[PDB]
């Protein structure tokens, strides 16, 4: 697809102005909660690599961990989400403006096509 | 233990392809195959030219 | 478990089929159809292409 | 709690290692002798008489008197074929060509 | 018995001699039988009323559930998903009561061969007619679909079986 | 002793929990594919005097 | 109502109560060989009851009652078929079965596992019933194969023996070469009848082909040890006597017979089958007799005279006499 | 589906947060409650099938082997409860964990929706497995076996997934539902060829076919007993039921590409039941049945017939639990003589009588005695193959014939005869070993009387 | 069991790619460190790219 060069793209913007007409993530996202799962699984090797009880060692720290990937994957999905609404949206046009690439098929019933019979013997 | 040893994992580390393995591998692991695929492939070519030329007679055949 | 396992009701629908099954021999015996027929779909929904060769 | 030397071995082709080998099988080196060094793997081990078990001594105090062998002794390459639930080799009254011709 | 038509499973009417002694011997097995009533039927019978009575105190219904008509795949689109799963599950019930068909047949025939006794053969032609021709329609309509049989399968044996029969009869007829 | 065998025996409602979430997750999923409900040519019907939806 | 259907089910039925009974207070006692003894006699007694009905009028019956499971077209459930050949060889083994119980009683009193030999017995016993009552191929085959497993089991009774162990798994072995044409035969009529039932098959095949059939004479070769499949016979004499005397003599060994006269209708309709089981019967009974006539285990030499019996019984079938190699049985 | 994989889950942190001592006890408990649970997926329809969502169904093929891995995991905790007294608390936890991975795993192919999903799990049973294998294996070659069980399915696997990502660029789809609805023949061609072939070696390499099985003897003798069990019962149906779901999109090609594959396995059926009959270690003989069983079920997944399929179904599931009790009792008598040699321990029905018994029946079950459910499935893949060829009855009926002699050449062997003069150290058996053998012939015997329930959705 | 199962079934398929594989380790890998022959490789790539190409 090669969206690089697409026009009216701001060099290094996250989330362009259009972005905001989509609906946000929900914040139980089920890939949100799956990110938190990813920052508590940090937090837990965190504690075992430094020799710490695994569970209960620190938990400003595994609390940091899973508030830190939880804000990370809602922008990140917000992005995400926003990418493949612009992958669409060019999709849905470029077929609209080139009419004579994408022709109506005609209908057609079953009853009226022959499709050969291959017996399982 | 040695027979044991001997019976399971002393045999390829001995194995030396020789004309007379060569020749005995090929026949009873080649043989078989290619001999019995030829009796089931006729088998089944007389079954299907009999059943194109609808002289079978199979009547009650409902099960397959 | 094995006791659930045999009580369970019928969905495969065995029953439901035979009844079926019953009313329609019923039917096509008193009125003289040749209880099962030859044909799954009725010919005369299918158009069948012309060869003229 | 047996060694890596005390295990099967390649076929031998000098005299010291087929002392070696008949040695590591208990027997004599006058009655050690291997399978012909074909492409099968035997090996090392020895090839033993092909008589039955069945035709082994039933009066002799065997360690394990239901397959007629004692502790240590070296193991027939197919033991599991001649274990008198089995194929047997003992000698019959009547000689074997004699008796196929008079079956067919 | 009223548990099931009697037109569906039909029966002879089932003429039986009647006892004829030629000798003052008594025979063991009337005896036997009045025994056996006594000692047997009796209680048998009356638990059955008990239980019949109890099963009266509290009578309730279940119902034979009815099908709509939908159409066939004979009037599905190529790719119109929604109207090929309809067509493909009528299709699947069908072939669910034609089995059942033949079933019922099957057992007509069973039955006529135990009842006839020596002279079955004869006895039982009309049995053997009928499985015969649902036999043959049954095997028109489902034989070698193969284990992934579906509803375009089976109209695709159809018109094969209609493209042949049609050109046998325009070859017979210009003969 | 209350207090002090459940630090003990508070693990065992893991799986039974687990169980009710997962049903609770199941009919979360239901509810987004109501999109042919009372609509199929099969089973089309026309509602009762007190019914919002065929099935839940 | 008609008490005829009742009376044959349960015979059946009360054979089978000392096996749920064997893991009660009676079985680790020694009173359980007379309970199964006693057990034996009352079927019997019982089970004359029906041969009178038979008798007075001819009365035949099938009962299809419990419906196991349906493959599309072809359903299968537990049936019996109370016919002639039932009603009058349930009685028959059931004397037998009871005159050997009480003779076990005397031979086995030294044996440490008594109840459980009993309890073998009445396994074979149960298993030679559901073979014999049989509708169906498959039911026939449950049968079949019970008879073979409490064959081995009671030929390989004193398991310490290793000549037990090989007559035990030559026994199998002979039987599955049999069982090979039993299984040819079931598919064969799945495929053509599309029935394991016996009265499709007898309604369908008016003209029996040969294949069916010379598979269900490899089966009856098989289990009444023909010449072919013969040595298995005299080898089942390592069992006791009352095993020897119980199956490997009139009740196990005559179900090949059994399974060619239940298929009657069809053998008559062949004349190649029927010429080779003719032959067949007469090589075996010959050959038999022959080896008998030098024999010095007496054990052995009953065993001949019962091979040499059973080819006879052959002969009667080849020569399209079934009721006679019934009445021979 | 959720109400079975989220408490599959959840054993994960309570095997974790459990005491020292009570890790068995809850693990057996709760995998007991989850194959309840898991009993209603019985419940199917003679139409489509349960879908539940767009990520996972359930049908009359999927709901039996769910049922049975579910059922295996107290099974194997129980087996491996004995071997594992020795070992410390973390790393019994990690074995727990990897059945409950492994288990987790194989409940979510089975019930995928999308072949990518699909191969994604069916790829992930590796790693619980190999480390299994690798890391609790007793001897010294578990590390070669280990290799060898992965090397086999990659090699087979990497071209599968090509195929598939192709298979989506052509028809748009990899949704089975989709795909069965959608379905167009395919055409005679070496492309067409290679696409089917990509398409069935994955699932040939894991049933295993013969010739390509050289990895099962090694993996099944190198394991430890819930490798054994979960390896037999559960790991090579995968296949059967990979191949069950492809062949939809394989036809008419399978009509003549069959023919190697079903060569392969009516001789191959009978080279390693010989094999059995020369063996002189009972894991090595009980995997070659195996490959026997599933060389089978090969037969009848290509003969593609409505009896093949109900045949394979419930021959699938009554190998298995077959094989599953065979392993635990080659292991029951390991663990007392540490030999894993047939001649070593003898006469044991002397000396353990209800063992013996054990033995008895699933001797009698492997050997496919009626109305066992191994008959039933042996039955009507037979009666398929005859309508085939009738000459195939002749191998089929050979196979019989020597199965039933290498069944009981082991139970002859290990249970009759004379017991071993030296050997003084064979203990009683417990009431855990009696509970398992107990726990996997009873379903067996119970399933006989319901074979709707194995018979798959061709009934 | 020995001349199919142990020997050749195992010669074919794993003990074959084994082999390759090793031998092609050893000539890949079997480098003397010496960066006159790296870069005199690095030349006859250079030509073969420049006249094979294009
Ligand atoms: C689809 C998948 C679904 C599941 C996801 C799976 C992954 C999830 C977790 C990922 C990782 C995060 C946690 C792991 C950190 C490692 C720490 C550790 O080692 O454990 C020690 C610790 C216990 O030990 P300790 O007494 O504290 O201190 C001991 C020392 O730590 C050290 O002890 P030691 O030194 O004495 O012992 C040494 C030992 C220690 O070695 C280790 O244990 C290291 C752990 C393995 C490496 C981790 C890999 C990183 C993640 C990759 C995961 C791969 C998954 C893909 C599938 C492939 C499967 C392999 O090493 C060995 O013995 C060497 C032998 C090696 C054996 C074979 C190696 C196999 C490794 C593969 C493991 C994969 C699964 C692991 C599951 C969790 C394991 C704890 O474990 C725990 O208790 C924590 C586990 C999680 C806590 C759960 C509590 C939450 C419950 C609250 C309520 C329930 C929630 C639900 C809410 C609703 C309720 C209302
Ligand atoms: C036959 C009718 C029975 C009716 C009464 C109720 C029978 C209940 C059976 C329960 C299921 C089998 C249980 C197996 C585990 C045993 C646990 C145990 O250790 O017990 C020790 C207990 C105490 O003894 P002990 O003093 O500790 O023993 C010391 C030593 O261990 C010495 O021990 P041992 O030497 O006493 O060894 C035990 C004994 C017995 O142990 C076993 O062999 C058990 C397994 C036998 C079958 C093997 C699989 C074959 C395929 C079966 C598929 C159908 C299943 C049906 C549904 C089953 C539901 C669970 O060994 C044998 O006698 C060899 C049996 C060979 C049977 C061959 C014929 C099989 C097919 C028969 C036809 C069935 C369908 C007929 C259809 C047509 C007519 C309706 O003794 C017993 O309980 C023995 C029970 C008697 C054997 C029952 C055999 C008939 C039942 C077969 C299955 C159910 C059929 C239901 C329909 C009947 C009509
Ligand atoms: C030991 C000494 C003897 C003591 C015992 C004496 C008593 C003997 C009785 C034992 C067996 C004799 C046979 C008698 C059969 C009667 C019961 C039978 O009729 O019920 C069957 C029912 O059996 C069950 O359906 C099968 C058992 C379920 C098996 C599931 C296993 C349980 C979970 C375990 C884990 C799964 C592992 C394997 C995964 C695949 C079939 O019933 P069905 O005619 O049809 O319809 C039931 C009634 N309806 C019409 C209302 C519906
Ligand atoms: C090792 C343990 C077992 C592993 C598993 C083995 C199973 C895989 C076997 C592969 C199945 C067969 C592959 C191709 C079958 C197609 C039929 C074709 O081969 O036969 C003739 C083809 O003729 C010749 O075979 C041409 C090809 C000859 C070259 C192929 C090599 C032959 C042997 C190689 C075996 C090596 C296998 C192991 C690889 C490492 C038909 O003539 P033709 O009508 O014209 O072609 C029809 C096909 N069309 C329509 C596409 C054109
Ligand atoms: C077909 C069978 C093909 C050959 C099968 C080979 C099977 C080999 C594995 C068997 C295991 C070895 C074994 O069983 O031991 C041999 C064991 C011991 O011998 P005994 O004399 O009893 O010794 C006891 C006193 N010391 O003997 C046996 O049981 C082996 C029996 C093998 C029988 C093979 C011959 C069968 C030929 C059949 C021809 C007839 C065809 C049918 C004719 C009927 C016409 C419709
Ligand atoms: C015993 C003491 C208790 C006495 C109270 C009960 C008295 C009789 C009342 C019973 C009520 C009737 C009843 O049992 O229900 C019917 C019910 C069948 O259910 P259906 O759905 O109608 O048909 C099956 C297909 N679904 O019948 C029964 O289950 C009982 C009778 C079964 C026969 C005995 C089975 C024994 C053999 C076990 C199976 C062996 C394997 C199968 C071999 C197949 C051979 C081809
Ligand atoms: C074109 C390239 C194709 C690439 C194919 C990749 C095959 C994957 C396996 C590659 C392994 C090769 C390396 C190797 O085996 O070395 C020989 C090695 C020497 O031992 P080392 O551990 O290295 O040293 C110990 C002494 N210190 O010998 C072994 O251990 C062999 C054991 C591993 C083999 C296991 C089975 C692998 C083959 C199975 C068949 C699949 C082949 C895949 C390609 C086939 C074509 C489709
Ligand atoms: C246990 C070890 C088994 C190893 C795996 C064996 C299976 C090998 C199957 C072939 C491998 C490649 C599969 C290709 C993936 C499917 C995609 C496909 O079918 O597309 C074909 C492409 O098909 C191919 O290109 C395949 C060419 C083969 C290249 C790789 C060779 C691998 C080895 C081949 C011989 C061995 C195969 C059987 C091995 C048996 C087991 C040992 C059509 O391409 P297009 O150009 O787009 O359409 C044509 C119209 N324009």
């Amino acid at each position: 697809t090669m969206m690089s060069g697409r026009p009216g793209r701001v060099p290094l913007q996250f989330l362009p102005n259009e972005a905001r007409s989509l609906p946000p993530p929900k914040l139980t996202d089920p890939r949100l909660v799956y990110m938190g799962f990813l920052g508590y699984c940090s937090g837990l090797i965190d504690n075992a690599i430094r020799r710490r009880p695994v569970v209960s060692a620190g938990l400003h720290r595994q609390l940091l961990y899973v508030t830190s990937f939880v804000f990370f994957g809602y922008y990140l999905l917000k992005r995400q989400d926003y990418m493949y609404a612009l992958r669409d949206h060019d999709m849905f046009a470029y077929v609209k403006s080139h009419p004579e690439d994408f022709p109506e098929k005609d209908k057609k019933t079953y009853g009226e096509i022959l499709e050969e019979f291959h017996p399982v013997r | 233990i040695r027979w044991t040893y001997a019976r399971s994992a002393n045999i390829y580390p001995n194995f030396r392809p020789t004309p007379k393995t060569s020749l005995l591998g090929a026949l009873f692991g080649i043989g078989p195959l290619f001999f019995w695929y030829y009796v089931f492939k006729t088998d089944r070519d007389k079954k299907e030219k009999l059943i194109q030329e609808g002289k079978l007679d199979q009547t009650f055949n409902i099960s397959y | 478990g094995s006791t659930f396992v045999a009580y369970l009701p019928d969905y495969r629908m065995q029953e439901w089929a035979r009844r079926e099954a019953e009313r329609l021999v019923k039917y096509r015996e008193a009125n003289g159809l040749p209880l099962m027929e030859s044909n799954c779909f009725d010919p005369n929904k299918i158009q069948l292409p012309e060869d003229e060769d | 709690h047996v060694t890596k030397d005390m295990f099967p071995g390649p076929y031998p082709k000098t005299p010291e290692e087929r002392a070696a080998a008949a040695k590591k099988y208990n027997m004599r080196v006058e009655d050690y002798e291997p399978y012909p060094d074909d492409g099968m793997g035997y090996g090392d081990y020895p090839k033993l008489p092909d008589r039955s078990q069945q035709e082994r001594d039933p009066w002799y105090d065997w360690d394990h008197p239901d397959l007629r062998l004692n502790w240590g002794e070296p193991i027939h390459w197919d033991l599991d074929m001649y274990i008198r639930n089995r194929v047997d080799t003992s000698p019959t009254p009547v000689s074997w060509n004699t008796m196929c011709k008079h079956l067919f | 018995p009223d548990s099931w038509d009697k037109d569906v499973y039909p029966e002879p009417p089932r003429r039986t001699p009647a006892p004829a002694p030629q000798t003052s011997l008594p025979n063991p097995v009337t005896y036997l039988t009045k025994i056996f009533d006594l000692l047997v039927d009796r209680p048998v019978t009356l638990a059955r009323e008990f239980i019949e009575q109890q099963h009266a105190k509290n009578r309730y219904y279940y119902y034979h559930r009815e099908f709509r008509r939908v159409p066939d795949i004979t009037e599905c689109e190529e790719k119109d998903i929604l109207c090929m799963f309809e067509a493909e599950m009528q299709w699947r019930r069908d072939y669910k009561v034609d089995q059942e068909i033949v079933n019922i047949i099957q057992e007509r025939l069973k039955a006529c061969q135990q009842r006839e006794g020596e002279s079955y053969r004869q006895n039982c032609a009309k049995e053997l007619e009928q499985f015969t021709q649902v036999s043959k329609a049954f095997q028109d309509r489902y034989s070698d679909l193969g284990a992934h049989y579906s509803a375009r399968k089976c109209l695709a044996k159809q018109k094969q079986r209609m493209l042949a029969e049609r050109k046998a009869a325009k070859e017979a007829a210009a003969a | 002793n209350v207090l002090q065998i459940v630090r003990d025996h508070w693990v065992h409602i893991l799986v039974p929990v687990g169980f009710v979430f997962g049903c609770y997750l199941d009919r979360r999923s239901d509810e987004k594919l109501t999109a042919f409900r009372n609509k199929s040519l099969l089973f089309k019907r026309e509602l009762r005097p007190n019914e919002e939806v065929t099935w839940k | 109502m008609n008490p005829f259907a009742s009376l044959t089910l349960t015979t059946l039925t009360i054979l089978t109560i000392p096996i749920m009974m064997s893991n009660s207070n009676i079985y680790k006692t020694n009173l359980y060989p007379n309970y199964v003894k006693t057990t034996v006699s009352y079927a019997f007694t019982l089970s004359l009851v029906p041969l009178l009905m038979f008798m007075h009028t001819g009365q035949e019956m099938i009962i299809s009652n419990w419906h196991w499971m349906t493959l599309q077209t072809v359903e299968l459930s537990l049936s019996f078929k109370m016919d002639y050949f039932s009603v009058m060889f349930i009685p028959v083994a059931l004397f037998v079965t009871w005159s050997i119980m009480e003779f076990s009683m005397w031979y086995m009193h030294s044996d440490p596992f008594i109840n459980r030999f009993f309890k073998y017995l009445l396994l074979f016993l149960i298993t030679m019933m559901i073979l014999v009552t049989a509708n169906n191929l498959f039911q026939l085959f449950i049968g079949w194969e019970g008879v073979g497993i409490m064959s081995f089991l009671l030929i390989g009774w004193w398991h310490g023996r290793t000549d037990a162990n090989t007559a035990a798994l030559q026994a199998i072995l002979y039987n599955r070469i049999g069982d090979i044409g039993f299984v040819l035969s079931m598919a064969w009529f799945l495929t053509h009848s599309n029935a394991w039932d016996l009265q499709q098959i007898f309604m369908l095949n008016n003209e029996c082909p040969n294949m069916p059939l010379i598979g269900l004479l490899l089966a009856a070769a098989g289990k009444s040890a023909q010449f072919g499949l013969h040595p298995w016979l005299p080898s089942a004499m390592e069992g006791p006597t009352p095993v020897s005397a119980l199956l490997h003599s009139s009740t196990m060994v005559v179900a090949g017979v059994f399974l060619l006269i239940r298929f009657y209708p069809l053998m008559e309709t062949n004349k190649l089958v029927q010429t080779m089981t003719l032959c067949l019967g007469a090589i075996t009974t010959l050959f038999t007799a022959l080896c008998a006539i030098t024999q010095n285990d007496i054990k052995k030499i009953v065993a001949f005279s019962t091979s040499s019996q059973l080819g006879l019984m052959m002969v009667t079938i080849g020569i399209n006499q079934p009721h006679l190699a019934f009445l021979h049985i | 589906m959720l109400k079975i994989i989220i408490p599959t889950t959840m054993l994960l942190p309570m095997t974790w947060m459990s005491k020292h001592n009570m890790i068995w006890i809850n693990a057996t408990v709760h995998s007991l409650l989850i194959s309840l649970i898991s009993l209603s997926l019985l419940n199917q329809l003679g139409e489509n099938s349960l879908n539940f969502s767009l990520t996972f169904f359930s049908d009359s093929l999927s709901a039996p082997l769910l049922v049975l891995t579910t059922w295996l995991l107290p099974l194997m905790l129980m087996a491996s409860q004995s071997h594992l007294s020795k070992e410390t608390t973390t790393r019994k936890k990690l074995y727990i964990t990897m059945l409950i991975l492994l288990q987790l795993f194989l409940i979510m192919t089975f019930t995928a929706t999308e072949l990518i999903l699909f191969y994604i799990l069916f790829e992930a049973t590796l790693v619980p497995t190999l480390i299994i294998i690798t890391r609790w294996g007793n001897q010294t070659e578990r590390l070669n076996a280990g290799l060898y069980f992965l090397f086999y399915t990659l090699a087979g696997s990497l071209p599968l997934l090509v195929a598939l990502v192709y298979i989506q660029n052509t028809t748009g789809s990899l949704n089975f539902l989709i795909i069965h609805y959608w379905s167009h023949p395919l055409s005679n061609s070496w492309s067409n060829i290679f696409m089917w072939l990509a398409c069935i070696m994955a699932f040939m390499v894991k049933m295993p076919l013969y010739g390509l099985h050289l990895w099962l003897p090694k993996a099944h003798v190198e394991a430890p007993i819930a490798g054994s069990m979960v390896l037999a019962a559960v790991l090579l149906k995968l296949g059967g039921y990979g191949m069950m779901r492809i062949t939809t999109i394989l036809n008419p090609l399978t009509n003549y590409m069959a023919y190697p594959f079903l060569m392969l396995s009516m001789w191959g059926m009978i080279m390693t039941s010989s094999i059995c009959l020369r063996q002189t270690d009972l894991k090595s003989l009980i995997a070659y049945s195996s490959v026997s069983h599933m060389a089978l079920v090969i037969v009848a997944i290509m003969i593609q017939t409505p009896w093949s399929f109900m045949g394979a179904t419930a021959l699938m599931i009554a190998h298995g639990l077959t094989s599953s009790m065979l392993f635990c009792l080659a292991n029951t008598n390991y663990e007392r003589v540490h030999s894993r040699t047939m001649i070593l321990a003898r006469g044991l029905q002397t000396l353990l009588p209800l063992m013996a018994t054990w033995w008895l029946v699933a001797s009698l079950t492997n050997l496919a005695l009626p109305p066992s459910i191994n008959l039933i499935g042996e039955l009507f893949i037979i009666t398929a193959s005859f309508s085939w060829s009738n000459i195939t009855i002749i191998l089929m009926g050979m196979n019989m014939m020597i199965t039933a002699l290498y069944s009981l050449y082991m139970l002859i062997t290990t249970q009759r005869g004379k017991y071993t003069h030296h050997i003084n150290n064979i203990k009683p058996s417990f009431t855990r070993e009696n509970a398992l053998m107990a726990l996997h012939i009873l379903p067996l015997l119970l399933l006989t009387l319901n074979p709707k329930m194995i018979l798959g959705p061709l009934y | 069991s020995s001349l199919l199962d142990l020997i050749w079934l195992e010669t074919i398929l794993p003990k074959t790619t084994s082999f390759i594989q090793m031998k092609m380790s050893i000539m890949v890998s079997n480098q003397k460190g010496l960066i006159k022959l790296y870069f005199l490789s690095f030349l006859i790539t250079i030509m073969i790219s420049m006249t094979l190409f294009n």
